[PDB]
């Protein structure tokens, strides 16, 4: 005799996926890749996609997870003495 | 084991010569359920591969002569050769169905004698 | 005290009472229900396996070095329980190797008669591997040797190795027993089954190995016969198994 | 009736020999013999399928190996170790306890 | 690999542990020209493949973003990046030895295709970084447990 | 046929055989293109390790006028598939006579060295074969039609279990939509 | 009301409730111990032997006389009875033959299904004697012929008289059923061990003769199938034996 | 059934010329344990009894040149003959392990083409 | 002998000695050539600290027909090796009669100014000699071999312990395999 919480709903339906990597910007020219946008839909990823459409109805809540890492852009006028990074995630 | 003894080992003879052979067993292939000897004769002709020409010890094959005879019981037996002809000139080997080794005898070879 | 053992409707040996090995401390047994992982049921042929398989005698001369059978390959024409090895897919069984000789009070020497565990064996030549062959024959001991082997495919039969690269007077850790022909005759280890699974397939998978080493070698005077012959005599214990089909291999 | 073509092999080594029987291996076993040109016939060894048993002389024992399989339906014969004694005519025969019946052509065995 | 541990391991015939395996990461600038100068922070992913997962080709590969393999995000400065992992094995044990074969048929190669495989571990970097190149060496201290 | 219904139905042709084949497979739920997309296989490729038992039901889609028996086998891991119908009697057999049942529920026995079993590795001749022969042929009156049709069902029971989930062989998109 | 059998871990058949035909009145047993002759005990085989050993089918068509097959070689090639029939010497056993056919409702006929203890048979040739490999096939059927039969060591096989010079309507005397196909579908009979000793060897002795004749012919119309499986499965009942040695014989 | 097709079936060639001869086989003769190919080749000299040229597909045997090698892998398979000599005219038989009824291919005949 | 089996052996000929010497090592069990390969002597390699006894057994592996007498003398740590068998006699001995018993135990106290005492440190003349002297030689039949073998088994006792685990001196190879 075996257990088979393994395959629970919670067990095959809560594990973190990364959905979205995008890119943004810290300085001038068009408006538009100096910030990033994500609408929160489980349909972009196929992976996810095909485990949420074993099922007709859904109810859960969101815990979402961050990971930004930054970097100094090459050319002249360089970031030299850059002091810290902070970062506006608005939902 | 059971050997095969074969005497003479080979002859040269003529046509129209009657001829024999013996194959004597080291033991009596006749088992008492049947009585039936265990006994097979075999001519291998000059080059060829063997065919049958006795078995049980005493019954023929179809296309072959009455010159080609089993005879005997117990322990020792011949192939009576009756009217020789030109087909006879060959090796000839016997056998034996009893014994789990399966030896053939020394090996006739009835050789033929020309003018 | 010449009690005689009789197993099956076919077996009869005769031995004293001396003193026997059981295992790592376990007595042989049946497959309980928290222990196994396969669908179906064991069905153990109790009734026809448990008897006393002799093997052929060696001849311990002056100038031999030991001798090693590997299990349960050593059994694989061995009546019936070969036949279980052939229309089965899995199996799991205990022995009770028993190995005997038969020398003099004029005779001198020493036996290490050992049962090892999963006795992997290296080759001969480094940079390549065994065969099938050269592990075991089917019924027939494997000689170790006093110098060393130099083949392609074979296996590494010095003696003081063990084929295994260890030392050989520390095969003492493993199931054993000495015969000392100055005291001792016989000899008796009672193997459990030791596997990480609880039913393995009993033609690729060598259990255990039983190897007998001369630590003294054997003296004799002039008029005494040149050698002692060690029988061996293994009865399977508590086999069953699982898997019921054809002969798929051999 | 049938048997393996004319091969050439290599001493110390082995040779796989075949044969075809259009009668159905049943109640009675597959012979095999070894013919020497100076001497006679030998048998190396039969393999019954009615029962499934395999035997061989004792000539022959650790040389030859008999194995007859069912969907096949053709004998084998292997024989190992080849020296200059061993290159003859090997002949296949049958056997329904009744007798030894034929045995037609076979591959002269030339180990060189 | 490592012959003062496979001693150790091989006295025994039947082993059954769980591992603790800790992760020593430091990175170093190479040298040469366009150098990384204002480098903000380096983040490592550490990728645990269970046996039989989807393993990386190289860099930039899915395997690396499938879920399946668990991984830790790790960033430089801090405390160093451990995880355990259990016994995982269709047996009861490992086994050290094995005087047997692979397949059934008694083919292949003694004692290699055994159900003594605990996995892969696959480390990169997380940075995209263009100018400058960063050489880390890794340090796997490995550790039975119960 | 796999672009068809003419892939779920296993044609019984009437007449005279009654020495041959019907069907067969080889036992692995999730691996075997037999398997691997039905329900209990598609669950079975989102994990890494399985352990349980199949159930395999035969439905006999013919009509209530037709008559005739099958054999239905079963192999051992370790065995060969039967080549005829008296090698398959005389291993694991129920004969199914199909004037008196329509359906032959076939549960399949969990066997296997170890505890769970890994779903994407293959083991040749260690899953087990499942064969159908001709046992009689099929009998019908005038004014039925002679060929019929055979359903099969699977599923899992209820000792079934899984392990070490991971990603599904299936998809193979990678990058997002759109 | 189609209730399962099963007989040892290999055999599943599947039946109606109907009649069965129990010997003479007596159902198979175990020898006791006012019974034997011999000098040992039995040991019968009781684990291994009891399961169903379905026969090939045969085809009743339209102008079919009657099959027979000889018992206890019908059993010959038959898995583990087969060999307990090779490595023994004596043997004594009972049997449940099973026999049922498969027609519709739009075809017609009767069979006479007999168990004929010691069917000895007479010649096709008078002033001659039979063959064993006449008598019966190992396995197969042997047919009844409508006509006359005229080789010189074959049997008369001609079907009026049954091969026993005897009226063929007489042979409702010893263990009988009718499958007639209007009505009944099955027929079983259970046959006791019957001899004049306690135990015979199963190789030169034929225990008893299963014949089946169809008594009225049968017939069907141009749709329908134009043959009607006869399927026989035989189940051996008490095996037990004396004397292992190896298979003396074949 | 397994059935063993050569092609071509013969051809003549002259002295020093390097000749091929492919057997294909209607399953592969592969199998997944030992990764060992289950192909035999034959050479059965004119009027003489075959021998051993390849066993495994990949093998020599002792008193064999390099003129008689294996080659291929799975279902298709040629033997190599790269500087012909005057012991090569004769028919070639190619086999396989794998199927029990053990079938032989249909034979190519190597022949000789003189002046 | 170190490449042969003859290692194992100690030869006890036979003849008119009687006051030599069979062998003699010194008792320091994991530094000793003649310990620091056995299963005591493989374990204290991988400690640093040990404390406890050592248990000898010497087994006479000769005919049974056979007869003599050994003087097997233990000395102190700081004491000197027996030089003759009157030496010997007045220290620590036992008489091992072969004709009477064929294995003499023979177990060697644990004497220390300090707790525990480190393995790999070497202190000389601080451990202790186990000698064997001949008593009265070999007495054997006309029939029987006059030369003899015996062989010698350590272990460890009851109050055995070991502390501060390092490395084994015997593995050398640093680098990874491959």
């Amino acid at each position: 005799y075996h257990s088979r919480t393994e395959s629970s709903i919670e067990n095959f339906l809560c594990r973190a996926a990364c959905v979205y990597i995008a890119t943004y910007k810290s300085a001038g020219g068009t408006p538009t890749e100096r910030y990033a946008s994500w609408r929160i839909n489980t349909r972009q990823m196929v992976q996810l996609r095909r485990k949420f459409e074993l099922f007709t109805y859904l109810r859960f809540d969101m815990e979402i997870t961050f990971v930004i890492t930054s970097t100094q852009d090459p050319g002249t006028q360089l970031a030299q003495d850059m002091p810290v990074l902070t970062h506006q995630i608005m939902y | 084991d059971i050997v095969m003894s074969q005497s003479p080992s080979s002859l040269a003879v003529s046509v129209w010569e009657k001829v024999t052979m013996s194959c004597k067993s080291s033991q009596s292939l006749l088992y008492s359920n049947t009585q039936k000897n265990y006994l097979a004769w075999y001519q291998q002709k000059p080059g060829q591969s063997p065919k049958l020409l006795i078995y049980w010890a005493s019954t023929r094959e179809s296309g072959v002569p009455d010159r080609f005879t089993g005879s005997g019981s117990g322990t020792d037996f011949t192939l009576t050769i009756s009217s020789v002809k030109a087909e006879d000139l060959a090796v000839y080997y016997c056998q034996q169905y009893y014994s789990y080794p399966l030896t053939f005898g020394a090996g006739t070879k009835l050789e033929l004698k020309r003018a | 005290r010449v009690r005689s053992i009789t197993l099956g409707n076919s077996t009869i040996t005769t031995q004293e009472c001396a003193n026997v090995v059981v295992g790592y401390g376990v007595w042989p047994s049946y497959l309980q229900d928290n222990e196994a992982t396969a669908e179906d049921q064991p069905t153990q042929p109790d009734v026809a396996t448990c008897r006393f398989y002799t093997l052929d005698s060696i001849q311990w001369q002056k100038e031999s070095d030991g001798w090693w059978w590997k299990f349960p390959e050593a059994l694989k024409n061995m009546g019936l329980f070969g036949q279980n090895m052939e229309y089965h897919y899995l199996g799991r069984s205990g022995y009770t190797i028993h190995v005997q000789c038969n020398a003099s009070k004029f005779h001198q020497g020493c036996l290490l008669v050992v049962c090892v565990p999963e006795a992997e064996m290296g080759c001969s030549d480094v940079e390549r591997e065994v065969v099938a062959a050269s592990l075991s024959s089917e019924d027939t001991a494997k000689s170790f040797s006093r110098t060393e082997s130099n083949g392609q495919h074979t296996v590494q039969t010095v003696v003081y190795n063990a084929g295994m690269g260890v030392g050989v007077g520390n095969l003492t850790i493993f199931p054993h027993q000495w015969i000392n022909l100055r005291t001792n005759n016989s000899a008796t280890i009672v193997m459990p089954y030791i596997n990480s699974v609880p039913m393995d397939n009993m033609f690729r998978h060598y259990n255990f190995t039983l190897m007998i080493i001369p630590f003294a070698k054997l003296e004799y005077t002039e008029q005494a016969s040149n050698y002692v012959p060690i029988t061996v005599t293994v009865a399977p214990m508590c086999a069953e198994y699982n898997g019921l089909r054809l002969a798929s291999h051999q | 009736l049938q048997q393996s073509g004319a091969e050439l092999a290599r001493p110390w080594a082995s040779v796989k020999i075949s044969c075809q029987a259009f009668y159905t291996f049943n109640s009675y076993g597959m012979q095999w013999v070894k013919q020497r040109p100076g001497q006679g016939l030998e048998w190396i060894g039969t393999i019954y399928p009615g029962n499934g048993q395999t035997s061989y002389n004792q000539r022959f024992k650790g040389k030859a190996t008999l194995t007859a399989d069912k969907s096949p339906s053709t004998a084998y014969m292997q024989l190992i170790s080849l020296t200059s004694e061993d290159s003859a005519g090997c002949f296949c025969a049958v056997v329904p306890t009744v007798d030894f019946d034929y045995w037609g052509q076979g591959t002269l065995v030339t180990v060189s | 690999q490592m012959v003062q541990l496979r001693r150790k391991f091989e006295l025994f015939t039947y082993l059954r542990f769980d591992m603790e395996i800790t992760f020593v990461i430091t990175s170093t600038q190479d040298p040469g020209t366009q150098l990384a100068q204002d480098m903000p922070v380096l983040t490592h992913q550490i990728m645990y493949i269970p046996p039989g997962g989807p393993v990386p080709n190289s860099a930039t590969d899915f395997a690396w973003q499938s879920s399946t393999n668990p991984s830790i995000f790790w960033t430089e400065g801090c405390a160093p990046a451990r995880m355990s992992v259990p016994f995982i094995s269709i047996g009861n044990a490992y086994s050290n030895f094995y005087d047997g074969w692979s397949h059934f048929t008694q083919e292949g190669v003694y004692g290699f295709n055994s159900l003594n495989n605990m996995g892969h571990i696959y480390v990169r970097h997380v940075n995209e970084q263009s100018l400058g190149v960063s050489t880390s060496t890794l340090r796997v201290y490995f550790k039975p447990k119960h | 046929n796999i672009n068809s219904m003419e892939a779920y139905r296993i044609p019984v042709t009437g007449g005279d055989q009654l020495h041959t084949q019907v069907f067969g497979f080889q036992m692995q739920p999730g691996l075997n293109s037999v398997f691997k997309r039905t329900l209990l296989g598609e669950i079975l490729n989102y994990y890494a390790h399985w352990s349980g038992s199949v159930k395999l039901t035969f439905v006999f889609c013919g009509s209530a006028m037709a008559t005739g028996k099958f054999l239905l086998a079963y192999s051992p891991p370790g065995a060969s598939p039967p080549q005829n119908r008296k090698q398959a009697m005389l291993g694991t057999h129920v004969i199914w006579d199909v004037g008196l049942q329509s359906s032959c529920v076939l549960c399949i026995p969990w066997i296997s060295q170890t505890h769970y079993r890994l779903v994407q590795q293959d083991e040749y001749t260690s899953a087990g074969y499942v064969t159908c022969w001709y046992q009689t042929g099929l009998i019908v009156p005038p004014g039925a039609p002679p060929s019929c049709t055979i359903l099969c069902f699977a599923s899992a029971c209820n000792d079934f279990s899984v392990r070490n989930l991971r990603d599904t062989p299936f998809i193979e998109q990678t990058q997002l939509l759109q």
